[PDB]
């Protein structure tokens, strides 16, 4: 704990501030929800496939909804975007960012290097190079100090319910990385331990169990419905050892609020 | 760039040159930052998209002021503020009248409240040395040059290894720690108030081996009392010989008692009971601090 609530205060005014409009989709004539949800499905697979942090791959979906909050985008460019986006993270967030070569291939030729790079500056403009976004992944690492002791299945379980939040924008853009995150630990914790919300986390985020139930009443769905969704890649991804299996653990019947 | 008349080159980085520009319009003297773009290989460096975005959430007296980004489909141009000069130039500049301790003291207790500030918004500076750090004329220092910075996370995770100046780098990275924090900055920054001090480099190393060997020789070789953790570390060696601590009153003699306390708590072995830039800025060797003007 050395600036721990001074971040913390930090990150839930910026979080407010890098915000995406919750009601873009319908405002896009030529793109949807489920395009969008095979987008970062394709992200995932991308961030698996290069090894990438899963900070990366959060930062680029902030930046995708961002941008899609602000142009129009046809289709056919709806994967020139999300390669803009994952590239500019990469290059923010990773030690070893693949090179633009790697961003090209994985398109697997729909697109030219040019095209890649032209879209790399024209995503920073629209963003007005404003990179450094909260994520949910930023706030769950936050709430795991909070655990007493750290139990691994319920971090890994927490990072995969935080992570499918990031396929469906109905109804997650709506809610705040650092909601989506309370939601994501209490859920993952009481699914492992049988535990609840530390009061230690209602002190820190002034988050109580009731202003986390609505988006805690849409994750548990998401947890209930996810071998069943069209989107798959994020499930594979944590079955396995890495995560220590937690994909293949069961979900709740009732969470009893 | 039309409105901007170049004065004079004021330096030279990786990714382009550095020009003092005027304001054709307003007057107002900038330093510009030119950053070309590998627009058919790379595109916009890593290092500029870090610096211009961290430096766009840093808005504190003590840390430069970045005022525009102006884009090209060729070059980027980071408009800052313009600054007299760095710290480096400025001790070199003093080499016969010296530095007053009142103006070190200032100096020290800016650079800090500019260090609590990118720490207080996650950012980790990761290169601060007397060169990266600007001055004016009036007796204001800011923080500058944030081509190594990086957001950090709570708790941190495993970050670029080869990232300070070697005699401004910590002895947790130089014995390869998993993790570094906030505290690599706390050590560079003491580092820097000795050489103020002194005038010369607290340890300048000639390599990772030597740069250890030269604060073991200084501090007094670390061990488990001092350093829960040392011995188990990547790259420490049990065959290290084992140093006595020299008295500060000898390491940084123009240095009072107060000063010397403050030093030693920036210098601290163990990166966690070294102090932090918030703590610092309470020490009693800041009772006193004015704000002078350097002679220029
Ligand atoms: N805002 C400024 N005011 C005055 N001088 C400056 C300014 N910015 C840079 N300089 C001059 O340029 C030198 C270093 O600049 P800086 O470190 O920002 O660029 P760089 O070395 O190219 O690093 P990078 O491109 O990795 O950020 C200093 O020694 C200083 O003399």
């Amino acid at each position: 704990p050395d600036y721990h609530e001074d971040i913390h205060t930090y990150l839930r005014e910026m979080e407010v501030k890098c915000k995406p409009k919750v009601g873009y989709m319908k405002k896009q004539p030529d793109i949807t929800n489920s395009m969008r949800a095979i987008l970062v499905d394709w992200l995932v697979e991308v961030g698996e496939e290069y090894k990438l942090q899963n900070e990366t791959l959060h930062l680029a979906v902030n930046y995708i909804d961002r941008f899609l909050s602000s142009m129009s985008v046809l289709r056919g460019k709806l994967q020139l975007v999300g390669t803009a986006a994952m590239l500019l993270a990469s290059k923010f967030e990773e030690i070893y960012p693949p090179e633009v070569a790697e961003f090209v291939y994985i398109t697997d030729d729909t697109y030219t290097k040019k095209q890649v790079l032209r879209m790399e500056h024209l995503v920073l403009k629209v963003l007005t190079f404003d990179l450094a976004a909260p994520t949910v992944n930023q706030f769950l690492t936050q709430y795991f100090l909070h655990q007493q002791p750290a139990n691994c299945k319920v971090e890994s379980l927490a990072m995969f319910l935080g992570e499918l939040s990031l396929i469906d924008a109905d109804p997650y853009l709506k809610y705040l990385p650092s909601v989506i995150a309370g939601a994501a630990f209490h859920l993952a914790l009481y699914t492992v331990t049988g535990q609840s919300w530390p009061e230690s986390l209602i002190r820190k985020t002034g988050y109580t169990l009731e202003s986390l139930k609505p988006c805690l009443m849409d994750l548990h769905q998401t947890y209930l419905k996810a071998p069943q969704h069209a989107q798959q890649s994020i499930r594979e991804k944590y079955k396995n050892s890495k995560y220590h299996g937690v994909s293949l653990l069961n979900p709740p019947e009732t969470l009893n609020l | 760039m039309e409105n901007f008349q170049k004065v004079e080159k004021i330096g030279e980085g990786t990714y382009g040159v550095v020009y003092k520009a005027r304001n054709k319009l307003t007057g107002e003297v900038v330093a510009l930052k030119k950053i070309r773009l590998d627009t058919e290989t790379e595109g916009v460096p890593s290092t500029a998209i870090r610096e211009i975005s961290l430096l766009k959430e840093l808005n504190h007296p003590n840390i430069v002021k970045l005022l525009d980004v102006i884009h090209t489909e060729n070059k980027l141009y980071l408009v800052f503020e313009f600054l007299h000069q760095d710290l480096k130039k400025f001790m070199d500049a003093s080499a016969l009248t010296g530095i007053p301790l009142p103006l070190i003291k200032s100096y020290l207790f800016q650079l800090l409240q500019g260090l609590a500030f990118c720490h207080s918004h996650r950012v980790l500076h990761r290169d601060l040395k007397p060169q990266n750090l600007l001055i004016n004329t009036e007796g204001a220092i800011k923080l500058a040059d944030f081509g190594l910075a990086r957001a950090f996370g709570v708790p941190v995770r495993t970050y670029t290894h080869e990232v300070v100046t070697l005699w401004y780098r910590a002895p947790e990275i130089l014995l390869g720690c998993k993790y570094y924090s906030t505290a690599v900055d706390i050590w560079s920054l003491g580092c820097i108030f000795a050489e103020m001090v002194t005038r010369r480099a607290l340890f300048p190393g000639d390599s990772e081996i030597d740069q250890l060997f030269r604060i073991f020789r200084t501090l007094g070789t670390p061990d488990e009392v001092v350093w829960p953790g040392v011995t188990s570390m990547p790259d420490y060696k049990p065959s290290f010989p084992k140093w006595a601590r020299q008295d500060f009153s000898k390491v940084v003699p123009p240095l009072d008692e107060d000063g010397r306390s403050l030093l030693s708590q920036m210098l601290h072995y163990d990166p966690n009971k070294r102090i932090s830039a918030k703590a610092a800025l309470a020490h009693p060797f800041f009772q006193d601090v004015t704000k002078p003007v350097p002679h220029l």
